[PDB]
């Protein structure tokens, strides 16, 4: 069967549903990262079937303040006069580059499946990551760590909670792997279409040649990619060094100085022996950023893995036609 | 007193060992099914023919040494010890290539080598990794005695860098593992010598500092030395028959000594006759094609005074190094250069890489199996 | 792959489709229609893929192969380093 961890089952998503998506696209903002809205689903035979989904239309430009409670309550009204209810199963987004995990995202996931269990955070990466496998990805997040909610903050909760272990490199739900029984009238559409439309399932196919002689995708995709490992590697780096000089500078300086001063005063305190130790802001354990570092970084090498799965390929097309 | 006695109970042992193999192990299915069954681990069985091999090869050399004719050692060692373990059947597991991995490495130390041709043909079993880096290090020894250097430093190299995906823990290098890596490094360097200006392919199993300070001998060898040759030759043999421990140095006793003598007069001689040609090999083949002139200023930089310069041409060239075309009528001497080429390793070090993560992932969560 | 595999797919029908056009005109009289029509469709083909045809070029084509290899070899050595990385600080 469809079940993974706690209660989960694996996702059905529709055509329609991604064909929704699309018409809400990625541009009027194209650098802008918005969260698209929200998925609608049931639980279904195996599995959870995600039938819908709508937009939450923020204020927009390169700047995106959140916006109204009303919007959501009408829209949920109204989809319900027409269909069913507003059961609502997950999220998406796009939203601007190829495939990251801007953190207080990860606190809103957090939050969300802590409210709901089975639920799934979805992440589309078409043109923009170089279309491009894996290309729509569903993530649910940890039991463990849903189990300790709330909260995860600097040092104090996470000390406790990360040494009692959390896996937070996590279960991905397979999507497509049989009919889901619509597809017929899709179907009925599909032998005309091809027909006498042929012109328009040309011109489609005739897009991609002018779209890969003129731009410059692997060398513009590794150029985001190097900017984007320099800049999460580097801060991760700092942060490291920042609780290292902490951790160990701090202690071995003090034990340095304790040894000298000899460490125990009978007729009386200990008056500086009082005064040592007390914690800096890490003692150990800033989980909430280092977490949140490997998932992106984890995130970095699917879209090294994804560039290098292109190159392969291209590679062994480009000489595969020359020599012949 | 202590030292040859522990020797003795170690031979009294090694003996009552080998009379036991001798009789069970051809009908002892009841024995070995029982040593099948019950256990939960089996790493000790390669440990001990090891260590036995270890031990014996110690106590061999020192009984040598001291007894420098006619005596028992070479003989009781050969026709009783290590013929009835070739001889019998490999136990099923790895433990035949373990036997015939002493039998190469006593028949080396014996210098009596041809005998691989057969061994080879033998040994028709999966090379799981440790039995792949014994082998490789006999068959380097054995093309270096052959004087196949291409050959030789191929095979030294993959157990010098040591990625042979070896995956031992339980102390099975085992107390010379330092010593067996700068033994495969020094018969490295020494094939580098021969063959260098054409590798290009040290990198991947001699770190820079050590190119640096045999490329410094190298050099000078091929321009001047006497002292680097001295250095090398005392270096090497040492680490060429392999002969495991020494003794202990006084006035008295002669014996080691004999030893020592015959072991420096062999590879003096072949040492020399293969150092003559790599200076031979020093001067590079600046270009293809050389009229009288240019031969001419060969001649002088090949000898000078006088008489004969150009008889000895013949016979400098003819060691292996000039294959040529003469033409008498337009008096111009014509021969091609060697080549070879480079980005040639980067192809294994993808591999590997790949292999070094993916050995990593299964070490984490190998650990992480244990939180769950 | 998927597209590689319509491709191929595509490439063996043109393959039975030519030899068909073809037949027609040994069997009797065809190929009228496919006649300099079909010549400009493989001539746009060939003239896209491969791209002319000297040594010069192919030896360019080689030299970029093993750059691509390089960058992708390069890619593993940067996510092996991340796994270092990874490694020290899982433990």
């Amino acid at each position: 069967g469809g079940s993974g961890d706690s209660a989960v089952k694996q996702v059905q998503i529709d055509g329609l549903v991604v064909l929704k998506i699309i018409k809400h696209y990625q541009e009027e903002g194209q650098g802008t990262e918005v969260v698209q809205g929200v998925l609608l689903g049931l639980v279904v035979e195996d599995r959870l079937e995600i039938t819908n989904c709508f937009p939450f239309p923020q204020h927009t430009e390169d700047d995106a303040d959140f916006d109204e409670v009303q919007y959501q309550m009408e829209m949920m009204r109204s989809l319900r006069h027409v269909n069913i209810d507003h059961l609502h199963v997950g999220w998406y987004q796009s939203t601007y580059y190829g495939s990251f995990v801007t953190r207080a995202l990860l606190d809103s996931q957090f939050s969300y499946q802590h409210a709901i269990e089975e639920s799934v955070v979805l992440i589309y990466d078409p043109i923009k990551t170089a279309q491009g496998s894996l290309s729509l990805k569903a993530y649910r997040l940890t039991p463990k760590l849903m189990e300790v909610c709330k909260e995860k903050d600097f040092s104090p909760e996470a000390l406790k909670k990360a040494n009692i272990t959390f896996e937070h490199m996590f279960e991905e739900v397979p999507i497509v792997i049989k009919n889901s029984h619509l597809i017929n009238v899709l179907m009925w559409e599909l032998e005309k279409k091809s027909a006498v439309a042929d012109k328009h399932e040309l011109l489609s196919l005739a897009s991609s040649n002018h779209l890969g002689k003129n731009l410059q995708l692997l060398m513009d995709r590794v150029d985001e990619m190097s900017q984007d490992i320099v800049k999460y590697n580097t801060y991760m780096r700092n942060t490291s060094k920042q609780q290292q000089q902490k951790h160990q500078y701090q202690q071995r300086r003090q034990q340095e100085n304790m040894q000298r001063q000899s460490r125990g005063e009978p007729p009386l305190p200990e008056e500086d022996l009082s005064k040592l130790f007390k914690p800096p802001q890490p003692p150990a354990r800033m989980d909430s950023l280092l977490i949140a570092g490997q998932i992106n970084t984890y995130c970095q090498n699917i879209k090294e893995f994804t560039a290098q799965n292109l190159g392969k390929l291209f590679m062994a097309q480009a000489l595969q036609e020359y020599n012949n | 007193q202590w030292l040859w006695d522990i020797i003795d109970e170690f031979i009294y042992q090694f003996q009552s060992f080998s009379q036991y193999r001798c009789k069970t192990a051809k009908k002892s299915e009841e024995e070995i099914d029982f040593l099948r069954s019950n256990p939960k681990i089996w790493n000790v069985h390669s440990v001990l023919n090891v260590l036995h091999s270890l031990v014996d090869k110690s106590n061999i050399n020192r009984q040598l040494e001291v007894y420098t004719s006619g005596g028992d050692p070479e003989s009781v060692a050969g026709e009783y010890g290590r013929h009835s373990l070739y001889k019998m059947l490999g136990y099923f597991s790895l433990v035949g290539l373990l036997r015939l991995h002493s039998l190469l490495g006593d028949y080396y130390q014996a210098i009596k080598v041809l005998e691989n041709i057969e061994l080879n043909k033998k040994s028709m079993y999966s090379r799981v990794p440790e039995c792949q880096v014994t082998t490789y290090y006999y068959v380097g020894f054995a093309y270096l005695m052959m004087r196949r250097y291409q050959d030789a430093i191929r095979v030294f190299a993959n157990i010098l860098l040591y990625i042979q995906r070896t995956k031992s823990m339980f102390q099975r290098t085992t107390y010379k593992y330092e010593m067996i890596n700068k033994q495969n490094e020094q018969m490295h360097a020494l094939l580098a010598i021969a063959l260098t200006m054409y590798p290009m392919r040290i990198d991947e199993s001699i770190h820079l500092q050590l190119r640096e300070k045999y490329g410094d001998k190298m050099l000078r060898m091929q321009k001047g030395d006497p002292q680097v040759y001295e250095e090398l030759f005392s270096y090497s043999c040492p680490k060429f028959l392999s002969p495991v421990v020494p003794n202990y140095d006084s006035v008295h006793p002669n014996y080691h000594k004999e030893p020592f003598l015959q072991q420096l007069k062999v590879f003096s001689d072949e040492v020399q006759q293969q150092a003559q040609l790599s200076t031979i090999r020093s001067f590079l083949k600046l270009y293809t094609t050389m009229p009288v002139a240019k031969l001419a200023g060969f001649l002088d930089l090949t000898e000078q005074e006088f008489r004969i310069q150009l008889l000895v041409f013949k016979h400098k060239m003819k060691n292996l190094v000039w294959t040529s075309g003469i033409s008498a009528l337009d008096g111009e001497f014509q021969s091609a250069s060697e080549v070879d080429f480079y980005i040639d390793k980067d192809m294994i070090h993808i591999a590997d890489t790949k292999v070094a993560r993916r050995y990593g992932d299964f070490f984490i969560r190998q650990i992480h199996k244990f939180e769950e | 792959s998927d597209l590689q595999q319509v491709g191929g797919a595509s490439a063996r029908i043109q393959d039975a489709l030519s030899t068909v056009l073809q037949y027609a005109e040994d069997v009797l009289s065809g190929k009228v229609s496919a006649d300099n029509t079909v010549g400009r469709f493989l001539m746009s083909l060939v003239n896209q893929v491969p791209k002319i045809v000297p040594d010069d070029f192919e030896t360019m084509l080689n030299s970029n192969i093993n750059d691509l290899l390089m960058v992708t070899y390069l890619a593993n050595l940067t996510q092996s380093q991340i796994a270092l990385n990874e490694k020290l600080v899982n433990l």
